[PDB]
This record gives structure tokens, C-alpha cells and sequence, in this order.
């Protein structure tokens, strides 16, 4: 949710 | 209009801590880095470290790293500096600073913040007159001497300030933790001492009001 | 960290110059300096950014100048209001760092001191204490020295100075000074000394008194 | 109604420039129209593309125009123990311009930026900048509100909360009449989008050269948000201003979100301190609901109407088929503080891949009936596919579905010809406005005159 | 009152043949002279004609391998050689049977997010590729099957650009490596070689770029419009089995690369196997991929982690045909999809012939799944897998030919198997082998005697 890259 | 006020004068004990404000007026005090700076007379301006109040992330001068901490809180607009382990060369005005636009800059100082780091106890002034000794000329000078008080400051005047023209009231001097002020008034001989001149010394702290005569020396 | 030497510490202008202090780094800082001025016992107030730009509001007469590791704030037509303290602050890196400053001074004529000498207050002398007061009054220019002696010789611990700033009305400066010792002492010797060296005359204004003698 | 087909201008850029992206009318003090041309592809003067912005006088028989001049040189800053660097090299200059009293404001989106600080670095990142220029003066300025001195490292040791380092300032942009600039940053915060405002007044004067991160102390910039809804949501994709919560004292402001809620879109009307006042939603997901905004009062009430495309909107057909044709979106805005409601209107391209609804742009009042109009741009519409751009006059009622007058591509195929549109400005000082057409594709502008 | 047999000449047992196949020719010499030697059977045993001295050739068609049908060489047409034995103007029907033995040509091309979010996933779509590879070839041994690779657009925003080393390697602030990142890369064209496929999957690893959403979409069109490069044969199912852990770059996305040039659906790959259009074309729509995926006769999979799957789901509606199956550990939700697809695949049988010869001609009755004669047909459809259909086929010969033996082929559309028809022209009598040379009844220079006769 918090990370919004390509993770 | 920007404006950084600061908390006012400090009297503190060695060993002991204090804590300095600088308050916002005219912006937000997270709107840029915000600096403290130390000045002495000796020893001139030395930077401390900066804080980014948006965040709280701080940098500091080796020197000062442990001693200082800086801090802010963007609800009450105000940065603040603390001081750990107050020592004799703490002694000093704190300034709190930041760019007008450049991010890097020190462009707005505030009014500084006086912390003054000593054990000395409340002592009311001795105040001695300072008559001539003994040919005469067409001037005469009279004196006051103002000895071992703490803390300053202390005001004097002339015949309670009618008399301001011709003295020279000279800075106080730190001797072994106690101020040693003085103070010069010149006039024609034909005023004195036929007319009466007396030294006025006040010293709020120990709440004292002292006024000394000028007497000429006799037989 | 970056040294910053300021030139010169002082110097004695009038109204009306043009006058230029300069400010060495100890390496290429380009153009992030700052200068600063802060009158008599006043705060501080920013004057150029980045080498060359003026913080709103300051008089045009200011302007910064230069590049590498020396730079120069030059003041065109000095008001009143100038004469003041300024500084130079660099920061190329962290730690920020400071000149040492360089202080305006009014230039006037030279001047001698009036020299006063005096004994001990008999009020000082009931409390075991004595000290000599001299106050060398209205001198021009602000380097001067005192000596004291007791019955011919010097005496050097125990003596407390201090200087007042240029005079607003004259433009000249004073000094007390103010020899403390024992009244025990005290009465052991009769002849008390004050001598003001100045740059007015090779030889030195002497101030004495005998003690008990009117 | 009347646009003359016939009697076009062409304005021309130079090969490969796009020469029409964007462009505006822009007057001088004198009270004179010419037209700010935006050539987002521009090669500079050592032959590396930087964009360029051209300003057109008006002339009837058009040509070449003269080039505004910018500094296209990168710029290095090494202070406070960090490396400050921007880079210009396609950074598209002219990607968007934009209007506004005696300045232009001509962006670049995709303009580098980077800190380096001993091994560490910010990350050299598009974060976008904004030229100002005042032509009758000389004066230039700059504003770039997403540059930072932040360190990788600290971004991810804070999960990349307010990470403005892809912004794209000045993707879209627009001047309020009091004079406030607002950037559309679609990259902001890590691709949520945001919304830079700043007075044009205070970035003038808080601008010098060389000082790269500097602060407008009267800047206002939009919020970062945990709403998943927001993620990859390119709001800031399109902007506008308007008057919708019936306060004159405040200006309201349209965004486009066309990637919002996982491609669904949308368009939000905000105040000034960014507080939602009303969300539009999209249609169909993927038809980019958003890509284009537009504000203008079309049914004589006085009150600002909102016109909102999607370009990619798919139209259902027989035997359960779709077709990409475009579509727009008329909201009238109602009495009272009554919430916008569904729309009034719908137009629908009517060609397979036309990109109808591309571009909106008010005409002001094309005919001088008492009702403002607008022209829709479908960039490749047409039975050949090489454009169109469609006037639609208003009414009582709203709009009219039918379109009053078409006027067709005069270039070749991939000009883009409609791309970009402005109206509302009379150029020729005949009494009645006069509508410009960017085609960067071919690397021109044509003007067409509004007559009796 | 007379028949064609009687009234027509009739020198000789050959000619007698020649005029009609009901005609039959006496050789018994104890025959009145009154009674003619060629007429109808019955005629002529009605008139005291020797049963054994009758010529009567009766045509037939003999099976000459009859191979059963196969169930699970392969032999999906039965008889595979039949002997017909026609006499003149004659004709002879024969049966044949056609089975849809051999398994249905399936092409599946593997699209594989190797993007970093699926660093925890990369094992499952390792697993679904190499599931997929070896459960539909025991589906249908004519399985074809590759795959390719995809990022996204290997430029600034999406592409780490700084320091120089994360060119190389996109995860150097990490302290650790990733590949460079790319935009689709076509790894291995569709072959039937199972074991390889598997082994280039198993090596596959992850890159890194900035942004959530990726470039799948540019991979699904090139994948879909690039006939050569990925290689889909003509008359085979296609199946393009699409993963992702992401949501995916849509058209317009690309402006925020600097892209505006719209996806123009042509093939951009070629010879280094990487889409060059990448950096330079934007996204493209889905009214453009569904017109491409149509165009190719192209069915898309949505294989996709399970945080996505509805936005598939929405986006499988807009492109009609779509279908959406979920990837997790498990294999079984998008090997299911695949299954399904196969178990819609019908086919036909339609009957042609080669190398029938100018005096043959046939004609033909299909009995197909119905289990209803439809005459005059020689073609069924809607055919599965193990189905059974047959035809009865008869061909008649004009006249009689000199060259007496003959063969032709019927062969279904698309089958290796056929029958072959071995055709013998029956137009000499069994007395004419016994010439007797010496005339010896003639003596006016006539010269031998057969079947009862002189010239
Ligand atoms: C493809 O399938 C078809 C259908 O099964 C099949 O067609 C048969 O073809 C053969 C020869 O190729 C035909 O044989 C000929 O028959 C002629 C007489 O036919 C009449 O009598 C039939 C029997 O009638 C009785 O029974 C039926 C059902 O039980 C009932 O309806 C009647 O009322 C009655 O009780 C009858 O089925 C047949 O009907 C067909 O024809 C009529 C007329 O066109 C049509 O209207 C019907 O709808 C139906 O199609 C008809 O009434 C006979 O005269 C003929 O003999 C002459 O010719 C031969 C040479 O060809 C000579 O040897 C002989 O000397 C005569 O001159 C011949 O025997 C057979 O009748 C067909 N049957 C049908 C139903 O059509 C094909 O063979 C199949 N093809 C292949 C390749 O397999
Ligand atoms: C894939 O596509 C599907 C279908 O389009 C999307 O799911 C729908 O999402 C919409 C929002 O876009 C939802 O809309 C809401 O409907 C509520 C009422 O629906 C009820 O009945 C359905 C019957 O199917 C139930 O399933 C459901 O639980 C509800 O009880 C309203 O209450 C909502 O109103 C609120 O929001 C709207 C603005 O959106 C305001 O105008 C209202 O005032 C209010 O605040 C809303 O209208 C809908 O529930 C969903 N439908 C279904 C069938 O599930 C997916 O989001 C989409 N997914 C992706 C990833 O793209
Ligand atoms: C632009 O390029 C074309 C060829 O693509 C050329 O014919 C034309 O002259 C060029 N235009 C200009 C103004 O140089
Ligand atoms: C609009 O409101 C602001 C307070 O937010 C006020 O300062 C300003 O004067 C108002 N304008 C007018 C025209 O009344
Ligand atoms: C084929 O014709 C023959 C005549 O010899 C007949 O016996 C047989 O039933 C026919 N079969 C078919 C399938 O037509
Ligand atoms: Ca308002
Ligand atoms: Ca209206
Ligand atoms: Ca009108
Ligand atoms: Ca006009
Ligand atoms: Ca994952
Ligand atoms: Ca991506
Ligand atoms: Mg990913």
C-alpha cells in the first residue's frame, strides 16, 4: 500500500 | 513583513542546560532552514547548525555536536536551541537565522538572545566618589566608581541626568565573577564644587538606589 | 572548514567615501557569500546573497563584487548609518563560517588624552580596599597605553581597563583605568603614577599624586 | 458559424520542432494580439533538441516567426557540501504555454535535475520548470517548485512521502486573472499528481540566476494522499480555472485526473487551498476522462459550465462491438450551491480513432448571438483520418449536438492538426473572435478568422 | 418388345459388353441359329443357352488394406486401398470412413512481466509457463508453444537514469543486481520443443524501473501483429497467455515520457529481437489491440496476481473474447482457460479427389455426425476429437478405355491419410482367352473361333 513503485 | 523573535536574556548556572526560542512572525517557520549562530566579543560569529522545519532534519558544527540541539514546532511557529553542560564560554548572544530567498543563505537575523553562564550570587554595588586630588586649571574632572555586583546591569547618571553633557560612563569589566563599572563627568572649575554634583547608581537586582556626593578632599 | 579572512579588522573613513572590504576563502566558494552589517548594539541585517544580489530593501550604495576565493563589498558614499561592523559568511560547505569582521570608524584630527588621576574614596579605605582611578578622556585615534607605577616602579597585576566606543558628538574614544591593591599596601608608599602613551607625543602624559599632601 | 475556411494564415516552425504543440494569444501593452507558439522539440544552438517558443505577429499572410529567447544552458551550483544540476536537453521548452498580462509563461516539463552530495544523490529526475519571460522588457525569470536537495536514501527511509522529483511542472498550465500561475505536475508524488501556485509577481521578483533552489514565499502547492483511488491517477494532466461556489472573491480550480481510480478518470473542481468541492467520474476506463478541460459559460446564465474529454472513449455498436471515437462531456452548472450533476451533454466523435474531445477550447461568442461557444478538436478525424476541429455553438439549452461548422485538416496525414487550440481573442480587430490551431505534426499553425 | 442387347450388331462378345451392362453374350454352340447370342441373361437361359457357356461380367470393388480405425501410424481413414472392376459404361459404389485421430494445432506464446515487483512471483510464472508447456502437450501433441519478455518503456521517468551504473544494472542503489531494463524482448518463437521452452523460462530473471504500471500492452501488440517473429502458423489455434503482478500503461500514458506518436500497430522488432519503437510510440489503445488480436485470430489471457485481477476482469470486457484467469502458486485457475479453449475446437472433413481420370466420374453421399444421409455431399463439420464419419462414394466409367488400368486418391482436406482406388477396366469375355487361331469353321479367310462365332 505505502510503496507505490515497482515493488 | 519577516520578523524572528526571540526569548529574552539568560542568567544560568555552569553544568546546568537552557533552552533559547525564535518564534515566526510574518511566516511560517517552516517555510525555510532556520540557522543559530553564536556570537562573542573575542572570538566573533560562529555558526551552530540549521534545522528544516518541514521535517526536523538537522546539521550541526562538529564543535557544537552533543552540546546543541536544535529543535522546532511548526503548531506554536517557533525553533529552538538547546544547550547541554553550560560552560563559561557558553556565554554569549544566540542568533537564529534564515535566507530571504536563496535556500542556502542568512539573510534575516532576529534580535538575539543574551545567555550569560555564571555562579556568582546577587550582590549590590559599593559606589565610591572620585573627587580631584590637589594647581587648578579652567576644567575639572569627577569621577564614580561602581564595584563588585552582579549582575549587570546597573544604570548611572549625573545629578539624577541633568547632568549628560561631558561623561563618559565606560563599559563594565568582569573581575572574579563580579562587575566593576566607572564613570567620568567634566565641567568648568567655576561650577564645582560650588554647585553640587552627586553620582546616581541603580542596580535593579539587588534593589538598590545609591547617590554618592563628590566632595572635594580636605586638611 | 573553510577559512574566511576578512581585511581590513578596521579602518577610519568619512562621509561621503567609497570604500571596499575584502574577504579571502581559504578555497574557491563561487559567489555563495554572504555580507552582513550590524550597527552599534544592534542585531544583525543581511546586505548581499550570493555574491552580488542586495536583500530587498538595502540602500544601492551596497554592492558585492568578485569570484574564486576573494571577493569585496564596496559601500559608495558613505551615510552616517554606515558606520557599522560588517561580515562576510560563506557557504560553499558545511560548516558555515564567518570573517572576522570589519568595523567603519570616524576619521577625526589626532587628540591627546585629558589625563585624571585618583586617590582612593576614604569610604573604599574603610573597607580594606583601595584603588587608583585614571580616566584618559576624549584621545584620538583609539590605540593608546597606560602604566602605572608605584613610587617609580611598574605595576602590572590588578589593573582593570576598559574603552568606550567613539564618542557620538566628537568622534574620539576614553579609557578608565583603575589599579587595585591592598589598603595595607596602600599606605606602605606615597607616590601613585598614571602615564598615558599615545601616538599625539613621543613622550608619555604623566599623572601623579603623593598620598596625604594638601 | 462563421469561421473562414478559406482565407487561413499558416505560421510555421521549423522541421521536426513541433511548431504547435501549444500555443495562446498573448497582447502587449499596446493592446496588440500576437500568438505564443510552443515547439516543445527545438534544437538549440549546439544542435541538441531543448524545445523553443516562437511570437508570432499578427500578419494575414503569416511565415516565420521570431524565436524567445531563453537560457538553454545547463547550470551547476556546488553549495551547502551538495552539487546542484539542471539539465535542459529535451527538456521540451514549449510544451506548454500560457498568456497572462505582459509575460508569457512558457514550460518545460521534462526538464532534468539533480544533488549530488559525496557518493549519494537525489536521483536525476524530470522535475519539470517554467520560463518566464516580460518581452517588452527583457525581463526573464524561472519557476521550478519540484526541485529538491533531498537524498535517495532519505525518500526511502520515509516510504517516498511527498517525492517530488517526477512532477513534470508545467505539464499543464494556467494564469488566474489576479495574476497566480498554476501548474498541472501529473508526476507528483510518485505519479499521484499536484498542483503548483504561485503569484507571477513574486516569482519575477524572487528569481535570480545561478541560485537554482530558491523560495517563493507565496507558493502554494497540493497535497500527497495514502488513497490508493489516487495512485497513477496523472492529476494535474489538464488545468483550468472558473468560478463554481458562487464566492467572486475566490477562484476555483479544474483538474484532470484521466488515469484516476486504475484508469477510470477523472476531473476534480477544488478551491484555491486544494479542498475538494466537487469530482467528476469517468465513463469507461482507459478513455482518458480528463485529458482536456475547459471552462466557459455556455447557456447565458452567467454561471461557468465544465467541459471534460475523453479522447479514447469507446462507443458501443452493433453486435456487441466498440469504437474508439472520443466522447465530451457538458456539465451546466446549476443555482445555488447545488453539486454539479450528471452531464447536459454528450458529444461522441463519429471516426474510428479520431481522438474527438483531444482539445476544448472556448471561442467566447463566435456569432455574437448572447451565448459563448466552443471548437473540439478530433486531431485525427475526418473520413481521411487527418483532422478536424468541430464548432459547436451554445443555446439556452447547453450546446447543440449538431455542430454548427467543421473545418478540415489542410496538411497531410500526422499533422495533428487540432492537437492544440485557443479562441476567445479577436487577432484581427474585426469585432468578432478568431480561433488558432496548433498542428505539430507538421510543424504549423493556422489561423482562422471569424466574419459577419 | 426387343431390347438394345439384340438389336445392335453384335459381331462379337466385346461388342456385345460394349452396348450395356445388363447385356450378357451365350457361347454354347449347341444354340439354335434363331436365337441371338447377345440379350439379357434371362433371354438366353429361357432359350436352353448352357449356364456355364453365359459371359456375364458382374462388377465389383474389393478392400485391399482395411487398417482399423485408431483409438488413444495413426490411421484415420479406413480402407486405405480398394480395387473397383468396372465393365463398360458400369458404375460401383464403396464405403469409406474419416476419424479425427491427430490432436489440434494449439499455439501458445508466453508474455512474462519481468519487472521488479515480480521478484515474488517470478517462481509462479516460472511454474505456469513450464505447466502450460507440459500439460498441453499431453492435451494435444500438436501443441506449439514460446515466449517473450517485457518491462516498459526504457526511458526517463520509467527508466533509472543515475547514476551511469544503474544503466547496467537498474538495482545499484540496492547493492544488488538486476538486469537493464527493456522494453519486450521476444525470447524463443513458437516450437514443439517442450524441454528447451522449459529451460529458457527457468532462466529468466528480474530488472527494475520506476513506476507500477508497466509496459505490457506494447508487448501484447507486438506479440499480436509480428506474424514471423513469433511464429504462428495459418490453421492453429493462437492463445497469448499475458502475466503481470501490475496494473498496465495505457494509450496517452506515454506523454509523461515525452511520447505522443500514436501506436500505429505495425511490427517493430526485427532482427535483435527487442520492440525499437518503444522510446519513440506511445501505448497503445485497446480498440487498437482488440482490432489487431481480431485481425490475427489472436485469443488474449489475462494471467494475472490476484490484487489485479478485477481490473483485468474490467479491461477483459472492453476487449471482447478476453478472458481472465488468475496466477498464483497454483497452476490450475489459467491451465483451465486453456483447456476450455481447446474443448471449443471443431473441424470438418471434406472429401477431394486427385488424378481422377477423364473417363471416371464420381458422386457422393456424407453420412455425418446426424446419422443422416445427405446425398450429393462430400464434406461434414463440427467434428471433435474421436468422431467418426463415413461416405459412400460411386464412380461410373464412360465407355471403356484403352488404358485398362487406372487409379485415383480421395483424400479429406488436411488429413495425411487417404484411399487409394485401383480402377480395371473389364471389357474382354472369358472365351476370348480360347482363340483357336485355325479358323477351321470359317475357311473364306476369316481366321479363328470364339465364344461360338466367326468375324
Ligand atoms: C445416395 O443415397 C441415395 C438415397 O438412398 C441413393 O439413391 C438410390 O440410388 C439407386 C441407384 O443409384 C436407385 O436405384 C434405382 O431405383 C429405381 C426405382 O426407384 C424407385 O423405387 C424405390 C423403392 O420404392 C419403394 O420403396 C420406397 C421406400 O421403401 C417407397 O418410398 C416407395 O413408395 C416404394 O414402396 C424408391 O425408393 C425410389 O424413390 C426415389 O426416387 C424417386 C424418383 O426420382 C424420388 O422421387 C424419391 O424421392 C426417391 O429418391 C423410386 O421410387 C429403379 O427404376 C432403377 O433401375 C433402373 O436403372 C438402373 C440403373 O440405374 C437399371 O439397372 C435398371 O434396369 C432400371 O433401368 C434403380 O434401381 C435407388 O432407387 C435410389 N434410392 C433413393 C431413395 O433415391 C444413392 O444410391 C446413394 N448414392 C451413393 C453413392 O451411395
Ligand atoms: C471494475 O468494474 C466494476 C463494475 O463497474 C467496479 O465496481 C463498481 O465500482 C463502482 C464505483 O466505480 C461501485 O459503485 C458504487 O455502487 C454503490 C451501490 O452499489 C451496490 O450494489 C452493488 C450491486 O452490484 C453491490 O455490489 C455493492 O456492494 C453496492 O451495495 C454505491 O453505494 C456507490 O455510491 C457512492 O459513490 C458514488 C461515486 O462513485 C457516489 O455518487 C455516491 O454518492 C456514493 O458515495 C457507488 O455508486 C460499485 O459498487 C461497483 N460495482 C460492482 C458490481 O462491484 C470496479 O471498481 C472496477 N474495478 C477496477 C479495479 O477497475
Ligand atoms: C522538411 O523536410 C522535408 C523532407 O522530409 C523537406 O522536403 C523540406 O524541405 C523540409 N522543410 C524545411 C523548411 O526545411
Ligand atoms: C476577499 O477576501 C479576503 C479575505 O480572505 C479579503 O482580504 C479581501 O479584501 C476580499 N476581497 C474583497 C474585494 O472584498
Ligand atoms: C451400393 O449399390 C449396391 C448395388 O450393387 C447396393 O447393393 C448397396 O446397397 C449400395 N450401397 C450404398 C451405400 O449405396
Ligand atoms: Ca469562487
Ligand atoms: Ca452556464
Ligand atoms: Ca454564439
Ligand atoms: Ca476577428
Ligand atoms: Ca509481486
Ligand atoms: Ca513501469
Ligand atoms: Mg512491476
Amino acid at each position: 500500500a505505502k510503496q507505490r513503485g515497482d515493488v | 513583513e519577516v520578523q524572528l523573535q526571540q526569548s529574552g536574556a539568560e542568567l544560568v548556572k555552569p553544568g546546568a542546560s537552557v533552552k533559547l526560542s525564535c518564534t515566526a512572525s510574518g511566516f511560517n517557520i517552516k517555510d525555510t532552514y532556520v540557522h543559530w549562530v553564536k556570537q562573542r566579543p573575542e572570538q566573533g560569529l560562529e555558526w551552530i547548525g540549521r534545522i528544516d522545519p518541514a521535517n526536523g532534519y538537522t546539521k550541526y558544527d562538529p564543535k557544537f555536536q552533543g552540546k546543541a540541539t536544535i529543535t522546532a514546532d511548526t503548531s506554536s511557529n517557533t525553533a529552538y536551541l538547546q544547550l547541554s553542560s553550560l560552560t563559561s564560554e557558553d556565554t554569549a548572544v544566540y542568533y537564529c537565522v534564515r535566507p530571504l530567498y536563496d535556500y542556502y543563505a542568512m539573510d534575516y537575523w532576529g534580535q538575539g538572545t543574551s545567555v550569560t553562564v555564571s555562579s556568582a550570587k546577587t550582590t549590590a554595588p559599593s559606589v565610591y566618589p572620585l573627587a580631584p586630588v590637589c594647581t587648578t586649571g579652567s576644567s575639572v574632572t569627577l569621577g564614580c566608581l561602581v564595584k563588585g555586583y552582579f549582575p549587570e546591569p546597573v544604570t548611572l547618571t549625573w545629578n539624577s541626568g541633568s547632568l549628560s553633557s561631558g561623561v563618559h560612563t565606560f563599559p563594565a569589566v568582569l573581575q572574579s565573577d563580579l562587575y566593576t563599572l566607572s564613570s567620568s563627568v567634566t565641567v568648568t572649575s567655576s561650577t564645582w564644587p560650588s554647585q553640587s554634583i552627586t553620582c546616581n547608581v541603580a542596580h535593579p537586582a539587588s534593589s538598590t538606589k545609591v547617590d554618592k556626593k563628590i566632595e572635594p578632599r580636605g586638611p | 572548514d573553510i577559512l574566511m579572512t576578512q581585511s581590513p579588522s578596521s579602518m577610519s573613513v568619512s562621509l561621503g567615501d567609497t570604500v571596499s572590504i575584502t574577504c579571502h576563502a581559504s578555497q574557491g566558494i563561487s559567489s555563495n557569500i554572504g555580507w552582513l552589517q550590524q550597527k552599534p548594539g544592534k542585531s544583525f541585517m543581511g546586505l548581499i546573497y550570493y555574491g552580488t544580489n542586495l536583500v530587498d530593501g538595502v540602500p544601492s550604495r551596497f554592492s558585492g563584487s568578485g569570484s574564486g576565493a576573494d571577493y569585496s563589498l564596496t559601500i559608495s558614499s558613505l551615510d552616517s548609518e554606515d558606520f557599522a561592523d560588517y561580515y562576510c559568511v560563506q557557504y560553499a560547505q558545511l560548516p558555515y563560517t564567518f570573517g572576522g569582521g570589519t568595523k567603519l570608524e570616524i576619521k577625526r584630527a589626532d587628540a591627546a588624552p585629558t589625563v585624571s588621576i585618583f586617590p582612593p574614596s576614604s569610604e573604599q579605605l574603610t573597607s580594606g580596599g583601595a584603588s587608583v582611578v585614571c580616566f584618559l578622556n576624549n584621545f584620538y585615534p583609539k590605540d593608546i597605553n597606560v602604566k602605572w607605577k608605584i613610587d617609580g616602579s611598574e605595576r602590572q597585576n590588578g589593573v582593570l581597563n576598559s574603552w568606550t566606543d567613539q564618542d557620538s558628538k566628537d568622534s574620539t574614544y576614553s579609557m578608565s583605568s583603575t589599579l587595585t591593591l591592598t589598603k595595607d599596601e596602600y599606605e606602605r608608599h606615597n607616590s601613585y603614577t598614571c602615564e598615558a602613551t599615545h601616538k599625539t607625543s613621543t613622550s608619555p602624559i604623566v599623572k601623579s599624586f603623593n598620598r596625604n599632601e594638601c | 458559424l462563421n469561421l473562414d475556411p478559406v482565407q487561413l494564415t499558416f505560421y510555421a516552425g521549423p522541421n521536426g520542432s513541433q511548431f504547435g504543440f501549444s500555443l495562446d494569444f498573448h497582447k502587449d501593452s499596446h493592446g496588440r494580439v500576437a500568438i505564443v507558439v510552443g515547439a516543445p522539440r527545438t534544437l538549440g544552438p549546439s544542435q541538441e533538441e531543448t524545445g523553443g517558443v516562437f511570437l508570432c505577429p499578427w500578419r494575414a499572410e503569416g511565415g516565420q516567426c521570431p524565436s524567445l529567447l531563453f537560457d538553454l544552458r545547463d547550470e551547476t551550483r556546488n553549495v551547502g557540501s551538495q552539487t546542484l544540476q539542471t539539465f535542459k536537453a529535451r527538456q521540451g521548452l514549449g510544451a506548454s504555454v500560457v498568456s497572462w498580462s505582459d509575460v508569457i509563461v512558457a514550460c518545460a516539463p521534462w526538464q532534468h535535475w539533480n544533488v549530488l552530495e559525496k557518493t549519494e544523490e537525489a536521483e536525476k529526475t524530470p522535475v519539470g520548470s517554467c520560463f518566464l519571460a516580460q518581452p517588452e522588457s527583457g525581463r526573464r525569470a524561472e519557476y521550478s517548485p519540484c526541485r529538491g536537495n533531498t537524498l535517495s536514501r532519505i525518500y526511502v527511509e520515509n516510504d517516498f512521502s511527498w517525492d517530488k522529483r517526477y512532477c513534470e511542472a508545467g505539464f499543464s498550465s494556467v494564469v488566474t486573472q489576479a495574476g497566480e500561475l498554476v501548474l498541472g505536475a501529473p508526476g507528483g508524488y510518485y505519479f499521484l499528481g499536484l498542483l503548483a501556485q504561485a503569484p507571477v509577481a513574486d516569482i519575477f521578483s524572487s528569481y535570480r540566476p545561478g541560485i537554482l533552489l530558491w523560495h517563493v514565499s507565496s507558493q502554494s502547492l497540493s497535497f500527497d494522499s495514502s488513497n490508493p483511488e489516487y495512485f497513477d491517477g496523472y492529476w494535474g494532466y489538464s488545468v483550468a480555472v472558473g468560478e463554481f461556489d458562487g464566492d467572486l472573491n475566490t477562484t476555483e480550480y479544474v483538474v484532470g485526473a484521466p488515469t484516476w481510480s486504475w484508469t477510470l478518470g477523472a476531473v476534480e473542481i477544488l478551491d484555491s487551498y486544494y479542498q475538494r468541492l466537487h469530482r467528476l467520474r469517468g465513463e469507461q476506463m482507459a478513455s482518458y476522462f480528463g485529458h482536456s478541460v475547459a471552462v466557459t459559460d455556455v447557456n447565458g446564465d452567467g454561471r461557468h459550465d465544465l467541459l471534460v474529454g475523453a479522447p479514447l472513449y469507446m462507443e458501443s455498436r452493433a453486435d456487441r462491438k466498440l469504437a474508439e471515437v472520443g466522447r465530451v462531456y457538458l456539465f451546466l452548472q446549476p443555482r445555488g450551491p447545488h453539486a454539479l450533476g450528471a452531464p447536459s451533454l454528450l458529444l461522441t466523435g463519429t471516426q474510428l480513432y479520431g481522438r474527438f474531445g483531444s482539445a476544448i477550447a472556448p471561442l467566447g461568442d463566435l456569432d455574437r448571438d448572447g451565448y459563448n461557444d466552443i471548437a473540439v478538436a478530433a486531431p485525427y478525424g475526418g473520413p481521411s483520418g487527418r483532422g478536424q476541429v468541430l464548432v459547436f455553438l451554445g443555446q439556452s439549452e447547453g450546446l447543440r449536438s449538431r455542430p454548427s461548422q467543421v473545418l478540415d485538416s489542410p496538411f497531410p496525414t500526422g499533422s495533428a492538426f487540432g492537437f492544440s487550440l485557443r479562441g476567445a481573442v479577436d487577432i484581427d480587430d474585426n469585432g468578432y473572435p478568431d480561433l488558432i490551431v496548433g498542428a505539430y505534426g507538421a510543424n504549423q499553425v493556422a489561423v482562422y478568422r471569424a466574419q459577419p | 418388345g426387343p431390347n438394345i442387347c439384340t438389336t445392335r450388331g453384335v459381331s462379337s462378345c466385346q461388342q456385345c459388353l460394349a452396348v450395356s451392362p445388363m447385356c450378357a453374350w451365350c457361347s454354347d454352340e449347341a444354340l439354335p441359329l434363331g436365337s441371338p447370342r447377345c440379350d439379357l441373361k434371362e433371354n438366353l437361359l429361357k432359350d436352353n443357352c448352357a449356364p456355364e457357356s453365359i459371359e456375364f461380367p458382374v462388377s465389383e470393388a474389393r478392400v485391399l488394406e482395411d487398417r482399423p480405425l485408431s483409438d488413444k501410424q495413426v490411421t484415420q481413414v479406413s480402407p486405405q486401398r480398394i480395387a473397383l472392376r468396372l465393365r463398360p459404361d458400369d458404375s460401383k459404389n464403396f464405403s469409406i470412413q474419416v476419424r479425427q485421430v491427430e490432436d489440434y494445432p494449439v499455439d501458445i506464446y508466453y508474455l512474462m512481466d519481468l519487472s521488479y515487483s515480480m521478484k515474488d512471483d517470478l517462481w509462479s510464472i516460472q511454474n505456469l509457463g513450464t505447466k502450460l508447456a507440459t500439460q498441453m502437450r499431453k492435451l494435444t501433441s500438436n501443441l506449439r508453444i514460446g515466449f517473450g519478455a517485457f518491462v516498459d518503456k526504457p526511458v526517463s521517468p520509467y527508466m533509472y537514469i543515475s547514476p551511469p551504473e544503474a544503466l547496467e544494472n537498474p538495482c545499484y542503489d540496492m547493492k544488488t543486481t538486476c538486469l537493464p531494463m527493456f522494453g519486450y524482448k521476444h525470447v524463443l518463437t513458437l516450437t514443439d520443443q517442450v524441454t528447451r521452452f522449459n529451460e529458457e523460462v527457468k532462466k529468466q530473471s528480474v530488472s527494475r524501473n520506476r513506476d507500477a504500471p508497466e509496459g505490457g500492452f506494447d508487448a501484447i501488440m507486438q506479440a499480436t501483429v509480428c506474424d514471423e517473429k513469433i511464429g504462428w502458423r495459418n490453421d492453429a489455434s493462437h492463445l497469448l497467455v499475458f502475466t503481470t503482478d501490475a496494473k498496465t500503461h495505457i494509450a496517452l500514458d506515454g506523454r509523461l515520457a515525452g511520447i505522443v506518436q500514436p501506436n500505429d500497430g505495425q511490427c517493430h522488432v526485427g532482427s535483435d529481437n527487442h520492440y525499437s519503437a518503444s522510446t519513440t510510440m506511445d501505448y497503445p489503445s485497446l480498440g487498437l489491440m482488440t482490432e489487431k488480436l481480431s485481425q490475427k485470430n489472436i485469443n488474449l489471457i489475462f494471467a494475472v496476481t490476484e490484487n489485479v485481477v478485477n481490473l483485468y476482469q474490467n479491461y477483459s470486457e472492453l476487449i471482447p473474447g478476453t478472458t481472465v484467469g488468475v496466477l498464483s502458486m497454483d497452476s490450475s485457475n489459467v491451465l483451465q482457460l486453456i483447456v476450455d479453449a481447446y474443448g471449443k475446437i471443431r473441424s470438418k472433413v471434406e472429401l477431394e479427389v486427385r488424378d481422377l481420370p477423364e473417363e471416371l466420374s464420381l458422386s457422393f453421399n456424407a453420412t455425418c455426425l446426424n446419422n443422416e444421409v445427405i446425398p450429393g455431399l462430400k464434406s461434414c463439420m463440427g467434428l471433435k476429437i474421436g468422431d467418426t464419419v463415413s461416405f459412400s462414394i460411386e464412380a461410373k466409367v464412360r465407355g471403356c478405355p484403352q488404358e485398362k488400368e487406372k487409379s485415383f486418391t480421395i483424400k479429406p482436406v488436411g488429413f495425411k491419410d487417404s484411399l487409394i482406388v485401383q480402377v480395371t477396366f473389364d471389357c474382354d469375355c472369358a472365351c476370348q482367352a480360347q482363340a483357336e487361331p485355325n479358323s477351321h469353321r470359317c475357311n473364306n479367310g476369316n481366321g479363328t473361333f470364339e465364344c461360338g462365332v466367326c468375324r
